[PDB]
């Protein structure tokens, strides 16, 4: 079982730099090549450059001739990739790949946020208004990702969409809705919850029908 | 430096259907690789040298192709199948990757379900004004939203999020959110969220007065 | 006359039109086709080595390319410079033949070519007429009882002045054109055609050096590099003195 | 006279010994050096790759070595043609002239043998534009000698030595024109050394044409008119060359 | 800790062929090169050829072309030597080793015997006759190798030589030597303990006096 | 085929002295490798590429040379060091060795320690006679055996066996058996070993009569 375990995900300033892993096992990691790839939120793969382990040799892409730093530690069996002088366009997904024609390996991946922005809570405003209803939560302005949104702590699943947060002049929004039979609201209580890990914050908002 | 461009970028198939994605190359190379990609995952080797399969993937799936054309071939359609493929090439350094093509499943059109909701009184204290909008569970994904405001259309301070096709019922939803300053919001009365959906030949639209 | 040789000229440039018409339509399908097998040999030895990445072999590539270039010799006695080879290389020189496939590096070696060169082949040429005419007399004087036998025959003393040329040449040709094709053919394992080839482009002294044959010796048969040696030189001569004739034929045309 | 003949067969013979021990003493060291960086190459390779035997990596070269021997470029994977109609024009000029660069190979079978005939119809065709031109030009130049010769005969030295000091700058112009000339040319044109330059000139005039230099070849260079115009230059050279060839012949027999 | 472990000792017939192997681990064994060398009793090192367990490739000393092939199995990250047609030239020490251009790592090897012998107990008998004394027991006629002598069930080890075994008409003999103070024997007993595992032979022979 | 020669085959060392074996090429060669061997176990990669000692090795090792002329050279002689030493090259294909280099360790000279023995009572009756003499603990190497039968030698059905030099004393010893058909044995009655060793200039003799 080959496997290439990446580190964590990794959060800095716009000018700072960065460094990350990648562990190999299953098999010897000087026997191959190791590549890394760039995906930038579901976009078009970006090979970046390689190194063989075994030798130290390098080649890069073009592009990246400046910007990233391929090492490898032979005896943690380890490959290493530095980015510098990190700008808002090297926010994205990393991996490590193995192979010097097909990349027959890949990392799970790790992602890379660089901002300015200060871990900042999210505002929670509710979205109050058939047999079906629908409701929904605004979350916005928190820094950094991720948000979890709960429906009554979890015990309201069924018919949720939270959809993806955007950015907006450096933080980030998103909704959830929720819909339910009209029978069943507002008799009874609905209430969005919110997480915010990042700040420590917990947010519940009971929908409540519009004056 | 070698360019390879899938297209159709986007496309659909039932199960039981035939699949074929193209990877055209500005010059020839001697061999394509592939790779499927589903939202979550890093990319695995699918395809490589041209026709050979990777150990897990499933015989419906086969490619071929020469100097400049490349293609991979689902005999059969199946659900699981459903993802991002990607072709790549190593006969010139530095290799390089398709932009992907997203293979979705096809289902009954479905219009979207659409509700509109006015800022909270809590956003609006803090002097924000958001207006909401949920397109929810419809099929096909092309669809169109515009804002009304007293009538007149307004785009700007407007963001918009999909969500991936569901997994079991294979629709999409999106958001689009209005974002004013509570003294644009105040000055007008009416306002609408309508929608352009290949199911009706006339808009769907949602409205609230703000008293 | 000067309109003539202006004419003469124009007849000439176009047999070269027409030759680059003709070359260009049987060769540029294949312009490509030695990039194409490198490519493959290093497509396959990735596939092979996982340890290798294109990159790197792609510096192996330049730095054997380089040697190459140098004299190098490809291993699995092979000295193009030692004296026997030396020798020969000196041949193709004053025989402007000039085959070219091992390359002077030095620019003292290229000095020195020039002044070897501008005093070796009028040298060389001066024994060429000689062996030439002591050759031609050997040849002339054996069809002499034939011609005794034509001339016997009653057939005309002019047609038979001309059959004794073509027996003359044709004897030479079997001699000097198709036994040696024969000979390389076995030796140097060509086809039919890539030997006659190979003797045409010598002989007419072109020497594009795409095949060569004389320039090392063989264990296990030893005659064999000095007899191509003899031969050049004999053959050189045959294919000089019809020249001349067909030169001699054509001037007064 | 069968006594001279196998006097000038020792002797030619010598002049080849001679020329062997120059060229081994100036040329085998390189080449032995370069012997040595091939294994070098080779060993550095092994060390730094334990999945290669030496004998895998043995066939490897010969497999390089014989695409490179077919004109592969090492730098690059895969415009500019070598049988572009120019090319191909200035390769026939080539046979004719019996010069034979060799820079560029033919592959199949049927060029091989159309190349056959090609030349034995082609030399003979050339050397007959090459005797008239001979006569043209050294009569355009016998003409224009003329002129001055007359000054010389003023100024009342001899005609005998006028005669003399009229070819002294009948060939001086001549190598003027067709070698010091075009050598200047080509070392600005072709990125060569002046020794280059000359050496390429005469290596071309002899119609040895060994092919390591050739004019125009360069793949950079976009000078279309500029190679064919260059064979211009080969035909007046050649015959001007040939002039002087069997005049050192003269010289030779006289000794 | 790269390591190659090479099967057992082997005997075969004169004729006959042999396969033996080698299992490599503490690294990957498609990675790397792999050798086999002969060693004729304590001789000249002989390389037989190489495998490129990644590839298949092999090629062979010119010497040994015919005679022996090289084989892997990935899977078990296994090498395999086989040699055909044995003749008595062919009993030696046989290695695996590996590297491209030095041998750094070496199987621990195996011998290869081939002989017409049929397994044989030895005949085991006493050796006897200042300060010192020396005794011995002649241990002769057994096949195949190795047989061991100790000297009172251990209790003797100062003073002891056992010679190297030698072909004896296709058998193997060899002899012990014990060296013991002179009040010792024959004031106590000494019986040399001579083992045979191949024929389950196990025996005790107490020197006497003449 | 390249041939490396060590001369000689055979060198001793005290303690303390420098020791220096080298290897000569039939044909120019980068670099020589070298291999320990101590009898019983296999060779050791001991100095590689001319001079880099393998992980094991102590500093008192090194090696040197180039083109046709190598050598190994231990700067003070070690009682461990005492086995046989390789030369190895692969500069060309195929690799090949010296013919080993055999270091024993030199101590004072030492007189062979004789003794006879007769034919076993139990040896007689089954038909055979083998008569035994050991030559035990002596230095150097260098010896020679003589059997006489009735004061006349005899030198068939002789077989001799040398240890390997004594770990803890330096020494030598050797077995030399005379084997004889009962017949034979009995026609006699005086049976002498005789012994040359630099030692003594006086050979060393043991000697029994049947009776
Ligand atoms: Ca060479
Ligand atoms: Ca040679
Ligand atoms: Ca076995
Ligand atoms: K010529
Ligand atoms: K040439
Ligand atoms: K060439
Ligand atoms: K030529
Ligand atoms: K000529
Ligand atoms: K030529």
């Amino acid at each position: 079982e080959v496997q290439l375990q990446q580190s964590g995900p990794e959060l800095v300033k716009p000018g700072a730099s960065m460094k990350t892993s990648c562990k190999v096992s299953g098999y010897s990691f000087t026997g191959y090549i190791m590549n890394w790839v760039k995906q930038r939120h579901g976009k078009n793969l970006e090979w970046i450059g390689l190194i063989n382990p075994n030798t130290g040799y390098t080649t890069y892409n073009q592009k990246f001739k400046g910007k990233a730093t391929l090492t490898v530690d032979k005896s943690s069996s380890t490959a290493y990739m530095e980015l510098l002088s990190l700008t808002s366009e090297d926010s994205a997904i990393y991996y490590c790949t193995r192979g010097n024609y097909v990349f027959d390996y890949w990392g799970q991946g790790t992602t890379l946020t660089v901002s300015s922005a200060k871990t900042t809570p999210p505002s929670v405003y509710p979205l109050a208004p058939n047999s079906m209803v629908t409701l929904g939560c605004l979350v916005k302005g928190y820094f950094p990702e991720p948000v979890t949104v709960t429906w009554n702590s979890g015990s309201l699943s069924s018919g949720v969409h939270t959809f993806p947060a955007v950015l907006q002049s450096d933080l980030y929004t998103l909704s959830s809705s929720v819909t339910v039979p009209s029978s069943s609201w507002p008799s009874e209580t609905v209430t969005c919850n919110v997480a915010h890990p990042a700040s420590s914050t917990k947010v519940d908002k009971k929908i409540v029908p519009r004056d | 430096q070698i360019v390879l461009t899938q297209s159709p970028a986007i496309m659909s198939a039932s199960p039981g259907e035939k699949v074929t994605m193209t990877c055209s190359a500005s010059s020839s190379v001697s061999y394509m690789h592939w790779y499927q990609q589903k939202s979550g995952t890093s990319p695995k080797r699918w395809i490589y040298d041209t026709s050979k399969l990777a150990s897990g993937v499933p015989a419906r799936f086969s490619g071929s192709g020469s100097g400049t054309s490349y293609s991979l071939t689902i005999s059969s359609m199946e659900a699981e199948d459903a993802a991002t493929y990607y072709c790549q090439q190593w006969s010139n350094s530095p290799p390089t990757f398709g932009a992907g093509a997203k293979l979705e499943l096809k289902r009954a059109d479905a219009a979207p379900t659409v509700s509109i909701f006015p800022p909270s009184s809590e956003q609006l204290t803090s002097g924000g004004a958001s207006v909401v909008c949920f397109l929810n569970n419809f099929y096909p994904k092309d669809i169109n939203v515009k804002w009304k405001i007293d009538g007149s259309e307004r785009q700007n301070g407007v963001l918009n999020s999909w969500t991936d096709q569901d997994s079991k019922d294979s629709t999409y939803s999106m958001s689009s959110t209005l974002t004013l300053t509570k003294d644009e919001y105040e000055r007008h009365n009416s306002y609408t969220c309508e929608a352009t959906h290949k199911t009706s030949t006339s808009p769907i639209v949602k409205s609230f007065n703000r008293n | 006359r000067s309109t003539t040789l202006l004419a003469l000229l124009a007849l000439v440039l176009l047999y070269l039109v027409s030759g680059a018409l003709v070359f260009r339509a049987l060769e540029q399908p294949h312009e490509q086709q030695a990039q194409r097998e490198l490519g493959e040999v290093r497509e396959k030895f990735l596939r092979a080595h996982p340890c290798v990445s294109d990159q790197e072999l792609g510096l192996l590539i330049k730095e054997v390319a380089d040697a190459l270039g140098g004299g190098a010799d490809p291993e699995t006695s092979h000295s193009a410079w030692d004296l026997g080879s030396a020798f020969f290389f000196s041949g193709t020189i004053i025989t402007t033949i000039g085959y070219g496939n091992v390359a002077l590096r030095t620019d003292a070696g290229r000095l020195f070519c020039i002044f070897y060169a501008l005093v070796g082949i009028p040298l060389f040429g001066i024994l060429l007429a000689g062996v030439g005419d002591r050759l031609g007399s050997s040849l002339r004087h054996g069809i002499g009882h034939i011609e005794a036998i034509f001339l016997k025959w009653h057939v005309p003393p002019e047609l038979v002045r001309v059959l004794s040329a073509m027996l003359f040449l044709l004897i030479g040709c079997l001699l000097f054109v198709l036994t040696p094709t024969f000979v390389f053919c076995y030796m140097e394992d060509w086809s039919k055609l890539e030997a006659i080839y190979f003797v045409i482009v010598t002989l007419t002294t072109v020497g594009f050096g795409d095949y060569v044959a004389g320039a090392d010796p063989r264990q296990d048969s030893p005659a064999y590099q000095p007899l191509v040696w003899f031969w050049i030189l004999l053959g050189l001569a045959y294919f000089a003195s019809v020249l001349t004739t067909i030169g001699n034929w054509l001037r007064v045309v």
